[PDB]
């Protein structure tokens, strides 16, 4: 049953949850090879741990950047979250640690890169590519959803590709552990429920509204709504209208309706059957939700692949030190990290 | 097309978080 799995879920969960591990490594046990991305904040580095020769990918956090960004809370979530949490499409937390700078966390390396790498060369996935993608995302929401957790930053930049071709969700910088409402004002402007934009308590009824913008915009090839600004996204976003390319199936079209629907009595996700008025509508009719869980579909992409540590699916960033302040920064913000 | 605008605008590289 998938209601009993969750219930053993969240008991694995709320432990971990209620005792987090802390200071679980040291820098000097990894060797830096390339860095993945950047953030406002941070940057993800490919690094192989020197005992066991593992590659894993290091988000290095400058403490005092997060405190100048008001994002010591969200970080102070994000660690304690991916901490506890265990799902097939979550890169686990292997490794947290921080030191006088920063903020240190080791997650599974995903040798196959974003998404957003992908989709942009490529131009826009078919429908079943994108549905393959779109049943890992609604089985992983329905995971995160249970344990009274909010994503609230889903996007293709932060979908990354393993080597079977299968989605690792790595990001959990607004995820949130809320049982009611919640206010703060974040995401990536494109993926914005009317809600956030609006200004009310909103739920986690944004993660299934971001579920639409993400499948149109991997059909499509662009968002369902976009401009230059994000003035003139927002008013987009909240006037309440969404055009189709003319190639997509009328069963895409009724999912993303029901999905990118500003009436909360009405978006798919948020009613009375939950999750399952998304897994039992007809778009999804050929997905095996069992056999998508345990990796046995055949991903319609599979990455090049060359070698252990190989970077190739990855844009190339410019590479800045590491750098570690012989004085302590923010001790007492992150005392619990 | 929508694709040509979408091409020729400035948001089809990496999009950036907002923060208020
Ligand atoms: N896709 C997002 C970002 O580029 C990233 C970079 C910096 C920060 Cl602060 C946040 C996110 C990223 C890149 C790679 C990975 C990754 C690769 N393997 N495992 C995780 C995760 C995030």
């Amino acid at each position: 049953s998938v209601k009993e799995f969750l219930a053993k879920a969240k008991e694995d969960f709320l432990k971990k949850w209620e005792n987090p591990a802390q200071n679980t490594a040291h820098l000097d046990q990894f060797e830096r090879i390339k860095t993945l991305g950047t953030g406002s904040f941070g940057r993800v580095m490919l690094v192989k741990h020197m005992e066991t020769g593992n590659h894993y990918a290091m988000k290095i956090l400058d403490k005092q950047k997060v405190v100048k960004l008001k994002q010591i809370e969200h970080t102070l979530n994000e660690k304690r979250i991916l901490q506890a949490v265990n799902f097939p499409f979550l890169t686990k937390l292997e490794f947290s640690f921080k030191d006088n700078s920063n903020l240190y966390m080791v997650m599974e390396y995903a040798p196959g890169g974003e998404m957003f790498s992908h989709l942009r060369r490529i131009g826009r996935f078919s429908e079943p590519h994108a549905r393959f993608y779109a049943a890992q995302i609604v089985l992983t929401f329905e995971y995160l959803h249970s344990l009274d957790l909010i994503y609230r930053d889903l996007k293709p930049e932060n979908l990354m590709i393993d080597q079977q071709g299968y989605i690792k969700v790595t990001d959990f910088g607004f995820a949130k552990r809320v049982k009611g409402r919640t206010w703060t004002l974040c995401g990536t402007p494109e993926y914005l429920a009317p809600e956030i934009i609006l200004s009310k308590g909103y739920n986690k009824a944004v993660d299934w509204w971001a579920l639409g913008v993400l499948i149109y915009e991997m059909a499509a090839g662009y968002p369902p709504f976009f401009a230059d600004q994000p003035i003139q996204i927002y008013e987009k976003i909240v006037s309440g209208k969404v055009r189709f390319p003319s190639h997509f199936s009328s069963d895409l079209k009724d999912l993303l309706r029901n999905l990118l629907q500003v009436d909360l009595t009405k978006r798919f996700g948020n009613l009375k059957n939950g999750v399952n008025d998304i897994k039992n509508h007809k778009w999804f009719a050929t997905t095996d939700w069992i056999a998508i869980y345990q990796r046995k579909v055949e991903a319609p992409f599979i990455p090049k692949f060359k070698g252990p540590g190989d970077t190739s699916n990855f844009d190339d960033y410019e590479e800045e030190e590491i750098r570690v302040s012989i004085n302590e920064k923010c001790g007492k913000e992150f005392s619990e990290f | 097309t929508t694709y040509a605008d979408f091409i020729a605008s400035g948001r089809t590289g990496r999009r950036n978080a907002i923060h208020d």
